[PDB]
RNA sequence: UUUCAAUGGCCCGUCUUGAAACACGGACCAAGGAGUCUAGCAUCUAUGCGAGUGUUUGGGUGAUGAAAACCCAUCCGCGAAA
RNA sequence: GUAGAGAUUCUGACGUGCAAAUCGAUCUUCAAAUUUGGGUAUAGGGGCGAAAGACUAAUCGAACCAUCUAGUAGCUGGUUCC
RNA sequence: UCUAGUGGGCCAUUUUUGGUAAGCAGAACUGGCGAUGCGGGAUGAACCGAACGUGAGGUUAAGGUGCCGGAAUGUACGCUCA
RNA sequence: UCUGCCCAGUGCUCUGAAUGUCAAAGUGAAGAAAUUCAACCAAGCGCGGGUAAACGGCGGGAGUAACUAUGACUCUCUUAAG
RNA sequence: CGAAACCACAGCCUGGGGAACGGGCCAGGCAAAAUCAGCGGGGAAAGAAGACCCUGUUGAGCUUGACUCUAGUUUGACAUU
RNA sequence: UGACAUUGUCAGGUGGGGAGUUUGGCUGGGGCGGCACAUCUGUUAAAAGAUAACGCAGGUGUCCUAAGGGGGACUCAUCGAGAACAGAAAUCUCGAGUAGAAUAAAAGGGUAAAAGUCCCCUUGAUUUUGAUUUUCAGUGUGAAUACAAACCAUGAAAGUGUGGCCUAUCGAUCCUUUGUUCCCUCGAAAUUUGAGGACAGAGGUGCCAGAAAAGUUACCACAGGGAUAACUGGCUUGUGGCAGCCAAGCGUUCAUAGCGACGUUGCUUUUUGAUUCUUCGAUGUCGGCUCUUCCUAUCAUACCGAAGCAGAAUUCGGUAAGCGU
């Protein structure tokens, strides 16, 4: 037989259409501020996500 | 067909053999529903 | 069939080479040592890649195995074989 | 030699029990086109020598001109015993 | 319904063709899972597949090129003068 | 002594078995064809006669002798009208 | 709008209480040693539980009706469910 | 102006026998130059070493609780320690 | 997180996801069936021997420590007549009794002071060699015959006995395994383990002169085959249809107006079948449409014959296929 579908899904066609994303969503990388206080952030936006 | 997926072929379509495989399933025969702790219609679970 | 525990032939050894009385028994194939030359080559073509390297019996049928009698002078220690036709069915004594 | 008359004459090759076959190949002509050479073995024949036989693995006349001819030692093969 | 994209029927034309798939009429779709240029990625037991074993340069139930290779053939054909 | 081809047969007479039967299948005996031309059976692998170097003459076999066609529209006695 | 019954079979899934079997390795004994003989061990395993919008099932076997077979008739097993 | 397929040799019928449906063989019917346009009876017309079937100790695609293996995967031992 | 894990090596399990391969023969095509694949008896078999079919009727791959070997004694299947008991010819007795019984299993052959039945003793169902017969290549295997060298059984003895009264009942190489010997070898020399040999057997190969082996192709390939099927011609007629002869009869009465059994002689078949002679380097395949021609086994049209008033209706009856259908 044939390589199955499931079998091809390793990458190439496959791979995730990114072009429109602005940017990973993350927490913020955890420091000094965060370990032993607070600090403080504004929204600037609010974003559709493709 | 046959040549392109474990569930291929037949004068009907129809699986053949069960689709519950077994979890160590060699890659191109794991398909349908992988290490199945059970199937079917559930009435009322948790 | 049945066959007597004790029967009188001739003795082929060489201190009786006179009818004497004999214990009779059925022969039984001994259990296959390791170190016999040829189970020696077998393992050794045996390993490795390649699989099975020999024919190896399948089947199985005719049952009924000619019967080996194995005559022992009472005295002398001395064994014979003597040989019959198949039979399903064999009783000593 | 051509032609006529009288009498006879089916299309070759092939496989086949059997081909003129409604079996296959063949439109025509030229040129090309298929049992070879080698390592063995067996019988038969010829030749040399014969209880032996085999100079060409080698070495020499050798440099002139030398892939030839010609010469020469020890082994060894086969044979002389099963 | 037009451009575009298709290809139902005539089982029409053609069928040593205009053409190794075309021509006419008829027909399907025609603002979206739409049509399409260019760039780019996926390569042969591999790819790619809204799945026909389809498509992958007139090649696909495993492309094309060279080599192994003068592959083997208990089978077909041939096999040359009196 | 060495070695080739062969290891699909087939036809007839006579003896047969199977089969409803068969231009059928299978065996027995001999003669044939295959590998056999020639005269005869209009025709025809096997039936009849006869088996073949190139020719002259003679005579035959099987079969013929109204014409085609070589050879008595011969002889004898009957039968027969379709 | 409904999605019935069946977990016996085959799959899947969860058990270690089966140590029940068992490789390699290691451990004990005999042997001069190769080695032999014993126990010991994992998973897989036998069981056991679950599972059908998993594969599937929701009757099967049978001997016998004028060529043979026959499914007429003759009978049961029914079983996971009928 | 100018191809091609195809082509053993060819080309009028009936009957016979015959590889059992002949253009050629045997017996008959017959038979006269050179040609044009059409036609679809025949040439068992052409095409393509039957694609059906069987045979071959010839394949391939596909399947599976066939035979023999195998990536992977799982469990243990040993090393890393 | 943590000396776990990971990684390396080896081991056990799993593994059509993937690879390689295989998946008998005969055969009135192949398949299915069967086994005619190794064998026996009667017949086919044509009075020597040989002789085929998926011809016919039957058997066999066992069974037996006696159902083998020797000796002795006796005679069987049946029939008749008596006695019992009470049908029962169970038993017992006497006559006749050529085997009509038995002899393991098929059939054929053989056998009567036995080869059958009973009894007594036994292991010749043993070791070794060559010769021979059958199948036959005069190879193997199987089976069998006559001897020889031993050792035995039995019998008073002559003798008989090397399995089964005769004709069937079975197995190579390699490997393993067993038996056997004051046996040979392990190649620098020894000893002891282990291994290897020579000789005689057994493991098992029934596809029986002896591979280790599942399917599918309605996507298919190649070499071929008219040695072989469907097709295609041709042949055959078991079926069916039709036509004669026979005349018991139906037909109030007259056996054949018209019907007409049991038999018997023919024709045809467009029926599948049978066979396998042509065609597998290829003869386009049903029906319909169209179109022509031929046959007659005559539906109609022409002319004729017989049964009863006409009228008709039947025998289309007899000629006859011109012309329609
Ligand atoms: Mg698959
Ligand atoms: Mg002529
Ligand atoms: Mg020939
Ligand atoms: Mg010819
Ligand atoms: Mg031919
Ligand atoms: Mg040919
Ligand atoms: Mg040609
Ligand atoms: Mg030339
Ligand atoms: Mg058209
Ligand atoms: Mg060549
Ligand atoms: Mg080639
Ligand atoms: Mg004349
Ligand atoms: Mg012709
Ligand atoms: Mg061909
Ligand atoms: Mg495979
Ligand atoms: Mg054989
Ligand atoms: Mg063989
Ligand atoms: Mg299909
Ligand atoms: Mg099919
Ligand atoms: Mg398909
Ligand atoms: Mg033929
Ligand atoms: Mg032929
Ligand atoms: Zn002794």
């Amino acid at each position: 037989g044939r390589v199955i579908r499931a079998q091809r899904k390793s990458g190439g066609i496959f791979q995730a259409h990114t072009r429109l994303r602005k940017g990973a969503a993350q927490l913020r990388t955890l420091d000094f501020a965060e370990r032993h206080g607070y600090i403080r952030g504004v929204v600037q936006k609010i974003i559709h996500d493709p | 067909n046959p040549v392109d997926h474990p569930h291929g072929g037949g004068n009907h379509q129809h699986v053949g053999h069960s689709t519950t495989v077994p979890r160590q399933s060699a890659p191109g025969q794991k398909v349908g529903l992988i290490a199945a702790r059970r199937t079917g219609l559930l009435r009322g679970a948790a | 069939v049945n066959i007597p525990k004790t029967r009188k032939t001739y003795c082929p050894g060489k201190n009786c080479r006179k009818h004497t009385v004999h214990r009779v028994t059925q022969y039984k194939k001994g259990p296959d040592s390791k170190l016999a030359q040829g189970k020696r080559r077998y393992d050794r073509k045996q390993s490795g890649f390649g699989g099975q390297t020999k024919p190896v019996f399948h089947k199985k049928a005719k049952v009924t195995k000619k019967v080996v009698l194995r005559l022992e002078c009472v005295s002398c220690k001395y064994k014979n074989q003597l040989v019959l036709k198949r039979c399903k069915h064999f009783e000593l004594g």
